[PDB]
RNA sequence: ACGGGGAAUCAGGGUUCGAUUCCGGAGAGGGAGCCUGAGAAACGGCUACCACAUCCAAGGAAGGCAGCAGGCGCGCAAAUUACCCACUCCCGACCCGGGGAGGUAGUGACGAAAAAUAACAAUACAGGACUCUUUCGAGGCCCUGUAAUUGGAAUGAGUCCACUUUAAAUCCUUUAACGAGGAUCCAUUGGAGGGCAAGUCUGGUGCCAGCAGCCGCGGUAAUUCCAGCUCCAAUAGCGUAUAUUAAAGUUGCUGCAGUUAAAAAGCUCGUAGUUGGAUCUUGGGAGCGGCCGUCCCCUGCUCGGCGCCGGCCCGAAGCGUUUACUUUGAAAAAAUUAGAGUGUUCAAAGCAGGCCGCCUGGAUACCGCAGCUAGGAAUAAUGGAAUAGGACCGCGGUUCUAUUUUGUUGGUUUUCGGAACUGAGGCCAUGAUUAAGAGGGACGGCCGGGGGCAUUCGUAUUGCGCCGCUAGAGGUGAAAUUCUUGGACCGGCGCAAGACGGACCAGAGCGAAAGCAUUUGCCAAGAAUGUUUUCAUUAAUCAAGAACGAAAGUCGGAGGUUCGAAGACGAUCAGAUACCGUCGUAGUUCCGACCAUAAACGAUGCCGACCGGCGAUGCGGCGGCGUUAUUCCCAUGACCCGCCGGGCAGCUUCCGGGAAACCAAAGUCUUUGGGUUCCGGGGGGAGUAUGGUUGCAAAGCUGAAACUUAAAGGAAUUGACGGAAGGGCACCACC
RNA sequence: GAAGACGGUCGAACUUGACUAUCUAGAGGAAGUAAAAGUCGUAACAAGGUUUCCGUAGGUGAACCUGCGGAAGGAUCAUUA
């Protein structure tokens, strides 16, 4: 069944953008999804999206340009001390000088980049490039 | 995709947007609650409750129309079943399965199929022991069974 | 891997401790069959006693006369044919010498021309059969 | 298998090792018992037994090197029966004695660091700069290289006085003197077909000898053997065998595979295991830089200090959903590792050192997990009120209890504090998120060779009887066996039994799979669709355990039509225990009980998401001109044209994948992570031996090793080949 | 206050038998693997001259043959109202 929601999604905006969609639906909903989509639109990587609210889980519809080479889900959600994150952006990112590890921290769903400066792990939900 | 067939079917029920009570439905939440108490006492269950009202009274969902829904206002005031509707439809059928298979040993599809529902029943026995809406002490055994009709 | 379950270590650990089993070179050196059945008993060389000069005929393509040694080894009692190297050093052998005895190269599998023979000989009467062969050492009768 | 600190390897993960100098443990030939002492179940103490062994006047006595040397033995495998307490420390009554602990030499290519085996000139020579020449040649002012050519200048290997070193020596360092041209003061070890750096040289051998990790070389021009010359590689080292690490993404967490190369359980249920839908706080107040940036705030009630006419602002305790997670803090032997400084002459090392008495070092990092601490509260679990024994409030009742309290001292119950039992009212906006393109259950009209029980039918086959007429019939490539004037085969009417359900019958349906097809009835069952029904996470997959499971086969009945393992013949044949033919027992059929296996196949686990197009078909639903039937409108069937869901499929496409064949899944994979079960690791040996287990048996489930091997295998291409298909040519073919 | 004895206790050992972990001897049997050229055939690969293969039976000098059901990895993706 449906289990890892974000991977649902993630997978289905990558499939859509191989296949050169303007935009995609995403028909389950979560707040993890939308917190990690407002942080790939934050580096411009997809456009303005948009939450479709039924009385059940939204949908949301999601404005592509053709920068998402690929995003896609850690499953399971590992825990991520700030040594490894070297170690995550070293096999998980195609550079040094581009891609995004999002990581939900305490203080927020958010890059490997912030997670640095704000000086906080946490567990890995995702990346992008 | 079903539990016990490989049937992936998509018949559902499909709610619409707006949880706001029409207009033309002029019964009030009580004559509504009144009504559901007069097809209980006739020996219904929240299922055929909820059919026989959204035909005749024209009223869609009670939950929407009161705060509610008909299993709870059925509780409250002790209408409700002691076991629960659904649990005791899946004894009902495997009551009447192995009525069935007392005299056909050779209906080795029958017995197949008493085993699914055996498995329905103690999957939902589990459930309603977890939320203590049956005894702990209770268990669906098929020797005790004809006597929970 | 085939279950990526956060609370999964016991499975994969265990699954992979199984399969282990499942490698030739894993199974081999992690019994005692392969250890107790090595003629040399796990040890790199084995001094023996030449008990017969043996011609093993070559392989079905290329077909020579390999000259070895049936050797009786001191540790065990076990019987081996050992291959003698370079061109015409079985001459250096008289019957009844203690031969150091070493592997032939591929971990106690027959090498080359010369059936089930897995085994050289080093030294002959504690004289290395390289110094015999360049004549650097002459052998003491 | 003593554990650990640690060691090797090493992208990141890992894998292997750790007897071995530090920590902790254990034992003193094996067990056992105990004396003394603070401390021992001590063994350089004792007491037995066991094993072994010494001395003996044969009565007795003595023994414990897994301390330092040394010996035997065992082995592939490991050093002197040396000097010394001077250093380091330890013991003692002790500045003083003692220490095989320890230190110092000896042996030492385990291994690590540095580093000789020549350098320089003049000449012959040759290659490269330049005036110059078509080419040659000239010059060498500039270079660079080679010749047992010649020439001095060198410095240590060694030899060796002395000092230094040191317990006394040694080695090192210092330093008189000797000490080099074939610098004979002489560099090996392995190679030279490919992988793999370097001869298609010469002489020998002739599938021999041998080489050869693998592929291969060797049968008379050997690039591979045996040598010579030559060249290459590493170099005071280099080869070999074996364990082990990387290479191995060939154990795969990172990260492998499972249609056909090895591989998905026959199928389904099912408990632990693993994984699990969405949802529960946000806006602004305060301030700065040039609309955007970085900060402080958005829980509450006993003890005193920036103050005030009992409390207001604030300081310090103590209660505060519970965990994972992340960040910080404490704490965590050194030695090793990283690492800071520092000219051991460099370096490995070392912990020192530096400055014309002074100054300075002996830092720091890491120390998975578990434990302790304090911030953050996203993610994940868990919670609280739903017959209300529910909050927040003040009140009235009841059992036991600090005393501030009668000027100091005789009897009390109280307020007061403080804790239980319990009655009413108000107050809370009084308490139930939603109803998943998750799931169960109810409901509705359908649907289907779904299953069972019964009933019913149909030819046909075989046998039997009767009637007819005739001599053949069966059977085969050809015959024969078999039947047959006692009438076979054939034709007609019947009768009986047992199988089986043609044609309709489909890339159609149903079933978990195996499987399922005459009619009709009963019986329970089921998917799909329809739904503004209900429950509300109940779920996905699954060690254990379980149901069903073709055919054959086994046991006990019943029946035996056909067909037919074995067998009897008859042919073919060289043989023919086979293919062909005639008989034919078990069996095939039914009932009850086993058995649990098939190429049980889509050779493709299940669940979920997403990513093309097309016309079909089956089931349900919904909509739309028209034709037809129940004709008398309807409404239902039958067609017709669409749409939606679910199913079996098909075609097509550079979606993408794949070794390809091919796959809308076998795709969404180095841009590698949705969940989960089973399972593979070169070919054989082998699904064998062995043990267990199930079975009456046949056998099934689990299941090795030795040993053997350089391939076995997959897909595709080209060719040859066919006792395959089609086309074409020829009087070396036919007509 | 010595020997010594009774009893207890720890308990080495010894005798007897069984259970049993490894190693070794074994008449005979029955396999497997390896050889350059043994004998009988020709089962398989071409429709391999009876298509091959799976399961399960029985049989036979041997590869094998035959029954029953299954598969295409078939020699047919098709065969016409």
């Amino acid at each position: 069944v449906r289990m890892n929601v974000l991977a649902d999604a993630l997978k289905s905006i990558n499939n859509a953008e191989k296949r050169g969609k303007r935009q995609v639906l995403i028909r389950p909903c979560s707040k993890v999804i939308v917190r990690f989509l407002t942080v790939m639109m934050k580096h411009g990587y997809i456009g303005e999206f948009e939450i479709i609210d039924d009385h059940r889980a939204g949908k949301i519809v999601v404005n592509l340009t053709g920068r998402l080479n690929k995003c896609g889900v850690i499953s399971p959600r590992f825990d991520v001390q700030l040594k490894d994150l070297e170690k995550w952006q070293n096999n998980l990112l195609p550079s040094r000088q581009f891609g995004f590890i999002v990581l939900t921290t305490s203080a927020g769903i958010m890059d490997h980049e912030e997670a640095r400066r704000k000086h906080t792990g946490g567990k890995i939900l995702g990346f992008f490039f | 995709g079903r539990m016990h067939a490989p049937g992936k079917g998509l018949s559902q029920s499909a709610l619409p947007y707006r949880r706001s009570v029409p207009t033309w439905l002029k019964l009030t939440s009580d004559d509504v609650k009144e009504q559901i108490y007069k097809l209980a006492k006739k020996g219904l269950t929240p299922s055929q409750i909820g059919v026989i009202l959204r035909d005749s009274h024209g009223v869609a969902q009670v939950r929407f129309v009161t705060g509610n829904k008909i299993l709870r206002i059925l509780k409250s005031k002790g209408l409700a079943p002691d076991l629960p509707e659904d649990l005791y439809h899946l004894i009902k059928k495997a009551v009447a399965v192995r009525k069935h298979l007392e005299r056909n040993r050779k209906d080795k599809d029958a017995k197949f199929r008493l085993i699914l529902i055996e498995s329905r029943i103690h999957r939902l026995a589990r459930y309603y022991k977890t939320k203590r809406v049956l005894p702990p002490n209770w268990k669906y055994e098929s020797s005790t069974a004809s006597a929970l009709v | 891997g085939k279950c990526r379950g956060l609370r999964t270590a016991r499975k994969l650990r265990s699954h992979r401790r199984d399969q282990k089993w499942h490698d030739k070179q894993y199974k081999k050196a992690h019994l005692g069959t392969a250890l107790k059945a090595n003629p040399f008993g796990g040890a790199s060389h084995a001094k023996g006693i030449v008990l017969e000069k043996v011609g093993v005929e070559a392989k079905q393509p290329n077909s020579a006369i390999r000259k070895c040694v049936r050797v009786q080894l001191i540790k065990n009692g076990k019987k081996i044919t050992a291959f003698v190297p370079n061109d015409g050093c079985l001459n250096f052998i008289e019957e009844n010498d203690e031969v150091l005895v070493a592997g032939f190269g591929r971990k106690g599998h027959a090498v080359g021309d010369i059936p089930g023979v897995r085994f050289k000989v080093v030294k002959v009467a504690n004289v290395s059969l390289l110094a015999l062969y360049k004549g650097k050492k002459e052998r003491p009768r």
